[PDB]
């Protein structure tokens, strides 16, 4: 028969050329395309589709998907389609078109008698955020963060102590060991980043071969050039992720000396702005060059009327690190791709459950200030949608060598998921799902008739529960420790997954984000100037994405 | 300003394109109400709803899916049916076919 | 008071209309959180007063209006449902449209 | 020496002839035996029976239980008595007179060193419910039916997805396996049930094989006759139980269809009344049926002045499915013991916490609307007591196939047992033990000098932590699992039960509950006739068991 | 070059010849030494000493240690000391200078890259608590206790149930062996008591055997000679304590009697003073035996104005158990070391998070009443301080035999510290470290850009979970246990601890508290003398670390 | 609603200060916790009512006087922090020597 597309979306969600507001933010996105045959779509329920004979065919489990998320808008690096999405065994196993064979036309994903469903229709679906700065100061963290929308978090620390509080190291084998065991009660993927400051190789060997997917070098142990290069010797033959904060008080050397100790080799530099620490005033240079993969931590973003008197308190020569003129310009340089990452800075000047949030915001705060990017096609923000959910998802998990199991919606990846209903896109989840089991999700009164009544708060589910969290989470491990058994030696119950290719990515992989701009700081104004123009922004005094949503 | 919200754009969608239809006079006999849903396999429908079962093989209603059309007891109407596809195997329903066709 | 999980879980409800019920007395436009606890927590006391299913429907789309409410709030509340000790038991009430 | 009854009642517990009222209903129980020696009554205190030499013996650990609840008001569907009960190896060992054999009478439960004491007299104690109507929508559900007296819980469910909020299904090998790995870590017994809507008999063996002890065929799913009659073909041979919610919308026939489909092949009836779910408007007529096992949800449990208007939006033709005709019957039914049990449906039309709350209000109603059962010999309502509790303890235990582990307080049982004080019995437990071991109770200021003071509200206690918690619960698997090492393969901690003798119990095995009543529906008017006279029922305005126990 | 003593308090905590004040008691403290070198003290942070090449050394993980507490005042039994703390391996392993010896001088402990670092400058560091006397109710109580600075908990129970609310037993094998599996989930070290009231010696091999490394004798289940015999002979042969709570009805004989049946064996009496439970009124006296190792529990103390009235209902013939006349001569006997230890009774006449806290309300009122003690030697309360700290802390370890692992700050023992702001000394933590790993401590807003803002309230650390958890704890067993493989049979996840020594201490052994008084009770009026001079105090109407910290 | 665990945790901070807010009614002298709690609560306030980070960092100090706490109380508060949503996003606001 016919039926109107008002009608339509109402029951199957939006299609090609419907258009979605992303929350309360002036970003609208548009379907680019739909796998479906309209007439055939799938949708459960009493008289619906899924049903014996019908929209659920005689396959045997292993001839089936055992969770189908049917009628999902995705929103991805790669594209803003609308298709079911199949999971097997705990990854993305197709995109496409679900069914059964035996009636329906175009079926890509069987549906059996082992299969269970989510219905997406009318719902967002993304990738898990990866937060790759994370001070392990408390295991809370974990749950607030998965709340948001992000799954898989890196970093370093030991609990409250006053190396974790400054810097993101785990230090030394001891606490390594500790921190990897203590991982598997946490519902997130982990990685471990160790202290690589030292100038004696054997140290840092001993770390990596212990457990560790990275090193951090931090000022406050000593970022000095000698230590900076024994890092970057040892990750090069490691096959481990450097991530950098660097000396703020110059004291070894201005800005080109770091960059000369790291002499062209891969390294991931931590809060590029300089806020959070860095060579002042001009450590944001750094991202002009190719072997530097650079990302923001999440207070400075965006530029806000309370973002300077804030900062001050929160650093305890402050105004050497805080500055307008490079907390203005760092919004822009995210428009423009030069910044290829977001990421927290989880109590140590970071907020864990604002990575996703505070992205959306300054892409909206973009929007409204220099409107389409040069990329846009058609009457949408769709580009700038792709460039920046890059930052949190497929950049993160390319710069520390887990894209191979994480970081987007592609098949054989993990099955790491969130569900957005797009009045609370980038806010509030409707559903997460690790390794292809829900883990947490907002839940009304358990005594109720319906999962709906109040009062309605973020509770853990059955993926966030003894085995079947250690089934559904991965921890990460260098190649060498993989190799030694720590799995097996400290009795790791979690899925174990290996990190590779950490000094190959390089700024010209960072996907929608490779922008290599001809940058300059003026030592004594501060101001930051690409090609001679001058780079800066407005502070906001009202945001999306915040006083709509919250209760404090 | 409204969260989340949508703009579809306006007109309509052909649902089913390309396939075999047919339309049949059905009456429930019965003296309770039935409801079928868009791919049930109407030849196996409840017994009581009365009409010509060997034009329906292998049809299914002709609505979007996931809806479904229902009969009150002694309520006759016309509806259009729309043929499977895929493989053209029915299993399940009465278990009249379970097979091919 | 031996009090169960759902008689706790409720603690946190009735708290969060506390908060909601001083920014309201402030003359503030309520958020979506807000709004949600305070004709919440209005229907558990109806129930807590005898007061039956049907009428505590009706009474909760008057609790607050389109204008005591931010901007797209009301959108993004279908309705409201919670559920409470009436005289007769346990019972869920539902309030479509309660913001208009 | 002598004693009044008073003062004796005020130091053991009533005896012979004492009648106590059920909380705040009109059901008053009258202690029909008394197992001990008056004068030899065993007591725990400062100076009094349970000491070395004295109530204590000399025995070693295997000639004594561990421990010993004295001086209990047992009510369950064998009798009301009074006695001590023995636990051993986190089984009932027996119920008796406990004390010392050197110096005492009579004593048939042994206590010595090894011996730990609950002291129960003036409470009443009965065996865990068993709900077998549990969707797993989240796992918070196992605490709040916990702590209303439910120890056992089957049922099927991958989280809060789609599929299982509309049906109890855990579809597939792959959730069943992470089901099965999940419950370890909740403080109830577990068997779980898949999804029986195929007509591929092996896509049914494959889920058995897996770990489910039952299959739910849903309409959601498609309840079709060639569906229902595959199922039940697969539990024939695998002897494990099926439940059903049959075709509301009468698409593949009308009840007699279904019925015919079933073939007097055993299968349990899911809310048969209908509201919950099937045929329209006669799916109650199953109950007169002998191969129908036949059960009610709790949310029309019992008949109220609210009942009606509250489940439309609760369902969300409407009509069709909520009938005061049937809703008013329904309570008549279960005093009559047409309809042999009571469950949740929690979440998906049903409350977890309301099973034992619920049943006792609809035996309160109805004594309070017919009087006396014609089977009753006394001046109180010990039978209709002993007909309502089995409803929630020993028919869902046979009509599962568990009632050889637990089910009722009899010797070599799983010891799940609830105390009460009888002014909160049904509604607050005093203690919640399993498999021998106290799970949760109510407890009041940790800090204090004793338990007792202020804010008392249930907390979890030794028997729901990590390995005691294992030692003390089971996970019930079909022979088939169990045979092919499914617990050795997912590393399953917790006891393992094996379910059997689900093919074999009919009707006329439900204990006091087996009246197969010559039920008709009139189609037109919905009316419920039983031998041609009309079954009906008033709604009550106010109900016990309720706004004096709760805060909300 | 010079610095003045003020800002050098202020930037490394004070040094020798500081006072700093205990919490808001009148308790000052002096610095006695201080084993650093000025000038080359080590600090952390941003352009401090622990950096590279400089604090920092070269060394390998072997050659340094895990974690250092820098600029630490240790206050332990030994000594009220400035120094760096080092820890390796979850252990003690120096107490002096650290840094690197490669630019520094006298560098004893090494900081390496595998070094972590807590900032404890200003901050006063001691041995965790050690509760003896704990009642297992309910789980809650290790949290509660530890975050009171109790890292020890030494007691029996099953929960709530009769026995374990009057008697600090674990009735049996089978309750003990799932007891030892329920404390693999608490985060503080564990031993238990097994009941000790039989007649019969293979009653008490059995339960030693299973893993009680103590047996408690209690009045409740009858302290009679010939148990208490028993219970000694199995102490003697099988290297575990006996703890007493004698008859309080003297229905065997009175004080005398218990004494003779003891034989000079060595024996731990709980609540000697008599209000808990003891031979009425003269229980006390026991105090003055050589082979008697008295505490008491700490609801009597200090003396205060409500003390009296809230004990009869407390208790629920009260009158010759309450006696002010021996409440008010409990606190003198413990400022003079004729009660050695301080315990709880956790929730059976004691306050579990109240050990540390009434212990030093009692030196307060003490030093307040009879001022300075005949041994203190310069203007402070030094030794009063190594007096009291040792009640809770060495003796307790001493007492049970577990000394060997826990009880100080001395190298190779246990790393569980805590660590104290001095406004809030033996009231509010501020941080609790067990085996080397935070476990818990104070924690701010988790989503906060540092861990700083409100809310501020105790959370669980990495420390405290899973597997980490299991690394950091310990299990004591007694040493037949240990040797029949229980741990292994049960298949426990923590270390494993043997306890030993337990027959050889006697009062004489008692750091700082090893008074044998000349102590004697008057029958009638109940007046408590020492060598013919009557020992009494006055009661407080206001008390430190109360009013002033609390919520509630 | 869907609170997230940080609005959750908000709400005992907001109930501590309603404890506060009572007794400093009833004309007692607010011990440590007391102080805290009811400062902090005035601030998350302030940002609901869109006031400026600036302006809290010193309207904070006026709250509560040396005569209204107990001794030893004012040194024990070096300065308060807390962080509530602010029209442009959640800041933080540290109050320092609040009590004077
Ligand atoms: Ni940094
Ligand atoms: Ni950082
Ligand atoms: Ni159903
Ligand atoms: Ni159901
Ligand atoms: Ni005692
Ligand atoms: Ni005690």
């Amino acid at each position: 028969s016919n039926i109107s597309r008002q009608a339509y979306a109402d029951m199957f969600g939006p299609t090609v050329g419907d258009k979605v507001r992303l929350a309360d933010t002036e970003l609208w996105i548009e379907v680019e395309d739909d796998l479906t045959t309209y007439g055939e779509e799938v949708k459960f329920g009493g008289g619906k589709v899924i049903r014996d004979g019908m929209g659920q065919g005689q396959m045997l489990a292993a001839d089936c998907v055992d969770l189908v998320l049917t009628n999902a808008l995705i929103v991805d690096h790669w594209g803003i389609v609308k298709a079911d999405i199949g999971v097997k065994d705990g990854r993305i196993f197709a995109i496409g078109k679900a069914g059964n064979p035996d009636i329906q036309p175009n079926v890509t994903i069987p549906i059996g008698a082992a299969t269970e469903v989510i219905a997406a229709e009318g719902k967002i679906v993304t990738a898990g955020g990866i937060d790759t700065h994370i001070h392990w100061i408390c295991p809370q963290q974990a749950e607030e963060a998965l709340v948001s929308g992000v799954t898989t978090m890196v970093g370093g620390g030991t609990g409250p102590a006053a190396g974790t509080h400054a810097t993101t190291c785990t230090p030394g084998p001891w606490y390594i060991s500790r921190m990897l065991q203590a991982a598997d009660s946490l519902p997130v993927n982990i990685g471990l980043l160790g202290k690589g400051n030292v100038s004696q190789p054997d140290a840092l060997r001993e770390q990596v071969a212990a457990g560790v997917i990275g090193l951090k070098i931090h000022e406050d142990w000593g970022a000095t050039p000698a230590a900076i290069d024994c890092a970057l010797t040892v990750a090069d033959e490691m096959d481990i992720q450097v991530a950098l904060h660097s000396d703020t008080l110059n004291e070894s050397g201005f800005v080109e000396d770091t960059l000369a100790a790291i002499g062209g080799r891969t390294i991931h530099t931590f809060h590029t702005e300089g806020a959070g620490g860095g060579h002042a005033p001009d450590i944001i240079t750094a991202c002009a060059h190719p072997n530097i993969l650079p990302s923001s931590t999440n207070p400075t973003l965006p530029y806000t009327l309370n973002t300077i008197d804030e900062h001050l308190d929160m650093l305890m020569f402050a105004e050497s690190r805080i500055r307008r003129e490079t907390i203005a310009a760092e919004d822009v340089l995210h428009d423009l791709g030069a910044f290829s990452l977001t990421s927290s800075d989880s109590q140590a000047m970071g907020r864990v459950g604002e990575v996703i949030l505070r992205t959306w915001q300054v892409a909206h705060r973009m929007k409204v200030q220099r409107g389409a990017l040069a990329e846009e096609t058609g009457d949408n923000d769709n580009f700038r949608v792709k460039r920046y959910i890059a930052k949190y998802t497929i950049n993160p998990a390319l710069t520390h060598g887990i894209a191979h199991e994480v970081g987007s919606i592609e098949v054989g990846k993990l099955a790491d998921l969130v569900v957005w209903s797009p009045a609370f896109f980038g806010v509030k989840p409707a559903t997460v799902i690790k390794g292809g089991m829900i883990a947490i999700a907002p839940m009304g009164d358990i005594n109720a008739s319906i999962p709906t009544p109040q009062p309605v708060h973020y509770r853990p589910m059955f993926g966030a529960l003894g085995s079947a969290r250690h089934h559904c989470r991965l921890t990460f491990l260098s190649q060498a420790a993989a190799a030694n058994g720590v799995a097996e030696r400290l009795n790791l119950r979690s899925a174990i997954a290996v990190v590779k290719g950490c000094r190959t990515v390089q700024k010209a992989d960072m996907v929608h984000n490779s922008l290599q701009p001809n940058i300059t700081v003026d030592a004594q104004t501060y101001e930051v100037r690409v090609d001679g123009e001058l780079i800066t922004s407005e502070p906001a005094d009202v945001l999306p994405m915040a006083q709509r949503y919250f209760l404090f | 300003m409204i969260p989340g919200e949508y703009h579809v754009k306006p007109g309509q969608i052909a649902l089913n394109t390309g396939r075999a239809t047919c339309r049949v006079v059905v009456e429930n006999h019965g003296d309770r109400p039935i409801q079928v849903g868009s791919h049930y396999h109407f030849a196996e429908v409840n017994p009581a709803l009365k009409f010509d079962r060997q034009q329906a093989a292998g049809y299914r209603l002709n609505i979007p899916a996931g809806t479904a059309v229902r009969f009150e007891p002694g309520q006759k109407r016309e509806v259009e049916l729309v043929a499977f596809a895929g493989h053209r195997a029915v299993f399940g329903f009465r278990g009249e076919v379970m097979g091919p066709l | 008071m031996e009090l169960t999980p759902r008689e706790k879980d409720k603690l946190l409800l009735f708290t969060a209309a506390l908060v909601a019920e001083r920014r309201l007395a402030r003359g503030l436009k309520l958020n979506y959180p807000e709004s949600v606890a305070l004709i919440s927590a209005f229907i558990m006391e109806g129930a807590r007063d005898g007061k039956s299913v049907a009428s505590l429907m009706e009474e909760g789309r008057h609790v607050l209006t389109r204008e005591q409410v931010m901007e797209g709030v009301p959108e993004m509340i279908p309705d409201i449902q919670v559920e409470a000790t009436f005289p007769d038991g346990s019972k869920l009430v539902t309030v479509h449209n309660p913001i208009i």
